[PDB]
RNA sequence: ACCAUAGUAGGCCUAAAAGCAGCCAUCAAUUGAGAAAGCGUUAAAGCUCAACAAAUUCACCAACAUAAUCCCAAAAACUAAU
């Protein structure tokens, strides 16, 4: 004998038309003629934009920073589109089409001579940004199962999350940092310039607080 | 402790259960409120692989670990006691708890290498041919990390790898 | 060597598929069974295909148990229609009342499956109703005068929709 | 075969009993509205049939990911 | 036998076993499901 | 009940189970009864009869099984567990037959 | 241990309690017979052979049947339900007719029971039968 | 309350208390109350 | 561990679509078992899942090959160390 439990029911879910992901273009329609310098600073540190959910209850969350080029968009589009029930689920791009020109030279060039030519386009993705947002009358578990594939084939480390999962790990993140037993935290030492440590740190560190190092992000770092 | 007896008489076979006497938990524990058997005797973080009088209480006459739901151990401590029992078998303590096999005592093998605190099984370990230099160095495990919480009287943490 | 479920029309039993591949694979005589089956089923002049249970034995001999005909047929006739709805519940196929389902029920209470079950006729009527839901056939409490007002409207709408579906199927057969 | 039934033909092809002959249960049964979960009383046996059925649908959706 | 970085059961009859300081997948029905963790 | 089905019970003549329902110790023997009474084991051979002897007073539960080796296997479940009875049954009645 | 988390009765538990409370009222003969694995065919046949003498059969979970029965006047049936079981319900009983069908199947034991407030073993059923 | 404990075949010599106090209350009656008893039982059954 | 019977081959399109090419409904017997979550069939039949009953230690994720003369201090889990 086992007693039953009430099943979660979705009466409030409204499925939009064209639930499957839009095709995105290899190159923008108005190709950038002027060659841009590479901010690596756009992959660096925490993300400001696209941190929260909008319509959907599920998402892929980026744990590192990285560049997304057309190959990745293709991968996600196909993989998600044939992995979903178009009736019961819908997906959404939380990331723009690749807009940032990246140059190259022909292999075999000597150093110098000018900048290179535009090879392809990418999208910058800062750690903590939602890549793809899936809603529906789905339970998190199915979506999670096939979303983790996609997540795994992305250039940065990433996870599949729900609203519940995300707020879980955020409350855990702050609770870990008010639980902390040792008096010595990165913030505390860095801001007050103890041991003259500011010599070895970068200015950005004051904001990043030793959680972010380069494009990498370690969540365990308080 | 219930022995199962089997008898063969004239093409008839009798199998029967028979109950013997079980010793009982010693009368007066230090922490009676205590939940798990290790804990109410204040043995948590105290017993080592070396303490046999404690370990021999959970095992079978043939040397294998007793199951957990029978013993009542707190899960963590069950694992610790299992590690310890393995390590103690390997160390050559509990010689009476092997299975008895009249033929196999006769065929000598090279006299048993004396060892202690062995985390892995002897047959499963590849010799480390390459060592490695000061910066990338292959360390040889000693004892188990399950016991890394034992009380240290010296104050220095036990050294688990050399 | 096992059992066989064969749904077969009243006066029709022929030494070819389904009976050829099915009974012929078990190593069972097709003609003996056509003979016996027709002996028993020629006495039903109501023209009803019945699901039947054929027990096929180890020695290649056999036994036969004839059950009540399918509810699909009984309801196809009760609504007077031919084929059931293409898209069920989206559209209507035919109409029935209390009385239809009651009759069809007390007819099928002697079925092999509902025989051993001591269930009242309310239960069997529930089953037949549910089997109407998926056949595209709609029940109504007291419909009689509106039954015929309906039939003169409804049949014209089913003719309109079956002709529209036949024409659109001619256009989709041509486009293909 | 084929039968076109009118008010003359549906009565002439059938033996259709009077309204006082037919059992009470036959009118009570719900014609077209299959019942929902909220509608049924939790102290009724049928409510729990529906809950079971829904649990089965749930396990059935969740099992979509089977490798085996 | 295949050497793999990730072991996964390819059917219901696969079982998972630790031998020689490794993990293994043995399968009696389909021997092609045999796997050795590297 | 499955491990008995896989083992081809056809080597057995007659299986009786004598037990006393109102005793506290009989659950094991009962488990054995429902393991041998199952459809798989029951249909492996039709030459074998399964008899359930039910008494209030006998006070000792017992399982008796004859088979065509001229062999008689009698296990008195008192303190014996179900799957010990069924393992003993398997290795005893299969290896001999 | 952590403090005590009292569990709450579901609708299912209450429905079963009510149902069994009615079952022990109505039927004069309640005969416990250990549930035994049969073909679906044979179980149906047995149900129908119980339908011929009008006797009914019922099955409840030991979970909700046991505490009800230990708090019942019927608690002497507690040692009977420890295994699998099947509850034989009879209104206006005739026991010899119930024994007739059980006789057909040798491996399907009748264990305890109560016939008109008289709690009996199998032998008591054999005695009430010949009466 | 609780019900009977069901004695059985190997040893039951034990008859109920009710039957005995009934045959006692029967045996203590004078024959006019025995004929009255007999009539009152003949009519109901 | 255990167990699997009911309307019924649900209605359609197709040579056949019988829980399982596809489209639509997704009701209903039995204490209990989806108009079926995996395998399987030409269509079946046949194996399992979820359902009753039987019981109940704990069970979410986590594992990743290598180079060229010869491995590369030796060794070591406690007698008290801000
Ligand atoms: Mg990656
Ligand atoms: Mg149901
Ligand atoms: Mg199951
Ligand atoms: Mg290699
Ligand atoms: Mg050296
Ligand atoms: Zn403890
Ligand atoms: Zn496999």
């Amino acid at each position: 004998f086992k007693t039953l439990l009430p099943v979660p029911t979705f009466e409030d879910v409204a499925i939009p038309e064209k639930p499957k992901l839009r095709f995105v273009e290899r190159v923008p329609l108005v190709p950038k003629v002027r060659r841009e310098r590479k901010n690596l600073s756009d992959i660096r540190g925490p993300s400001t934009e696209a941190t929260e959910f909008t319509e959907g209850r599920f998402a892929i969350l980026a744990l590192g920073g990285g560049y997304l080029h057309w190959g990745h968009f293709e991968m996600m589009r196909l993989t998600i589109n044939r992995s979903m029930d178009p009736k019961n689920m819908f997906a959404l791009w939380r990331v723009p089409a690749p807009f940032k020109p990246i140059t190259r030279k022909g292999m075999g060039q000597r150093m110098g001579g000018g900048k290179g030519a535009i090879d392809h386009y990418v999208t910058p993705v800062k750690a903590g940004r939602l890549i793809v947002e899936m809603g529906g009358r789905c339970e998190f578990k199915e979506v999670q199962g096939f979303l983790d594939l996609v997540a795994h084939k992305l250039p940065f480390p990433a996870k599949a999350v729900s609203r519940e999962t995300l707020e879980k790990m955020r409350k855990d993140q702050e609770e870990r940092e008010r639980n902390n037993q040792n008096p010595w935290t990165f913030e505390r030492i860095a801001t007050a310039n103890m041991l003259g440590i500011r010599k070895v740190l970068s200015p950005y560190d004051l904001t990043h607080k030793g959680r972010y190092w380069g494009k990498f992000y370690t969540p365990e770092r308080v | 402790f219930r022995e199962v007896v089997e008898i063969l008489d004239g093409k008839t076979t009798i199998i029967e259960g028979r109950i013997t006497e079980t010793p009982q938990e010693s009368p007066n524990p230090p922490n009676p409120t205590g939940q798990c058997p290790i804990c109410r005797w204040n043995l948590k973080h105290k017993y080592n692989y070396e303490d046999v009088l404690l370990l021999s209480q959970f095992i079978r006459p043939h040397g294998g670990m007793l199951p957990r739901r029978i013993t009542g151990l707190c899960q963590e401590e069950h694992l610790k006691i299992e590690e310890c029992v393995k390590m103690a078998h390997r160390a050559g303590l509990l010689p009476n708890h092997r299975p008895k096999l009249p033929e196999g005592f006769v065929p000598k093998s090279k006299p048993r290498l004396n060892r202690y605190l062995t985390r892995w099984s002897p047959r499963s370990v590849k010799p480390i041919y390459n060592k490695g230099h000061r910066w990338n160095k292959v360390r040889m495990p000693v004892g188990s990390p399950l016991l890394k919480d034992n009380v240290s009287y010296s104050g220095r943490p036990l050294l688990l790898y050399h | 060597s096992g059992m066989i479920r064969a749904i077969v029309r009243a006066g029709q039993a022929r030494p070819g598929p389904p009976l050829g591949p099915i009974l012929g694979q078990r190593g069972v005589s097709i003609n003996q069974f056509c003979k016996e089956f027709n002996e028993k089923t020629k006495d039903i002049k109501e023209g009803i295909p019945l699901p039947t249970k054929i027990f096929v034995k180890p020695d290649r001999t056999f036994e036969i148990k004839i059950g009540q005909p399918t509810v699909s047929y009984f309801l196809k006739a009760a609504a007077g229609i031919e084929k059931g709805a293409r898209h069920t519940g989206k559209e209507v196929a035919g109409l029935v009342t209390l009385k239809h389902v009651y009759e069809i029920a007390r007819v099928k209470a002697q079925d092999d499956a509902f025989a051993l079950q001591d269930v009242p006729l309310s239960s069997v009527v529930r089953s037949i109703i549910g089997s109407a839901r998926s056949l595209g056939i709609r029940v109504v409490k007291d419909l009689s005068s509106e039954e015929l007002a309906a039939f003169q409207k409804e049949r014209a709408l089913f003719l309109a929709a079956q002709r529209e579906a036949d024409l659109a199927a001619q256009a989709e057969a041509a486009k293909k | 075969h084929a039968m076109g039934v009118n008010i003359y033909k549906e009565g002439q092809d059938v033996v259709l009993k009077p309204d006082s002959e037919y059992p009470e249960w036959l009118f009570e049964m719900n014609v077209g509205p299959p019942k929902k979960l909220e509608e049924l009383d939790p102290e009724t046996r049928e409510y729990w049939r529906l809950l079971r059925k829904h649990n089965i649908w749930r396990h059935n959706r969740l099992s979509k990911n089977r490798k085996f | 036998f295949k050497t793999k970085g990730v072991l996964k059961k390819r059917c219901r009859d696969c079982y998972l076993v630790k031998r020689r300081g490794r993990w293994f997948i043995y399968c009696k029905t389909n021997p092609k499901h045999k796997q050795r963790q590297m | 009940a499955a491990a008995l089905a896989r083992l081809g019970l056809r080597a057995v003549k007659q299986v009786r189970v004598q037990f006393c329902p109102f005793e506290k110790n009989v659950e094991s023997t009962r488990t054995f009864l429902q393991a041998v009474s199952s459809e798989k084991v029951r249909c492996t051979n039709l030459n074998c009869s399964v008899i359930a002897d039910v008494r209030h007073d006998g006070s000792e539960p017992c399982v008796d099984v004859l088979f065509g080796d001229g062999h008689r296997l009698i296990m008195r479940g008192a303190h014996l567990t179900a799957q010990e009875m069924l393992t003993a049954f398997a290795s005893h009645i299969q290896a001999r037959g | 241990p952590p403090p005590t988390p009292p569990q709450e009765e579901t609708g299912l538990v209450r429905l079963l309690r009510r149902e069994i409370a009615a079952v022990f009222r109505d039927n004069r003969m309640i005969a416990v017979c250990q549930h035994v694995a049969l073909s679906a065919e044979d179980k149906l046949l047995l149900r129908h052979q119980l339908r011929k003498h009008k006797i009914l059969m019922k099955i409840f979970p030991n979970q909700v049947l046991k505490p009800f029965l230990e708090e019942s006047k019927y608690q002497n049936l507690l040692p009977l339900f420890v295994g699998h079981n099947l509850l034989l319900v009879s209104e206006e009983p005739k026991v010899k007719e119930m024994v007739r069908i059980l006789k057909g199947i040798p491996f399907l034991p009748l264990l305890g029971g109560c016939i008109d407030d008289t709690i009996l073993s199998r032998q008591g059923f054999i005695n009430y039968s010949k009466l | 309350e609780a019900l009977a404990g069901a004695p059985l075949d190997n040893a039951p010599k034990e008859y109920p208390p009710k039957i005995q106090q009934l045959v006692q209350d029967i045996a203590s009656l004078t024959l006019l109350e025995i004929s009255d008893l007999n009539e009152l039982l003949k009519k109901t059954l």
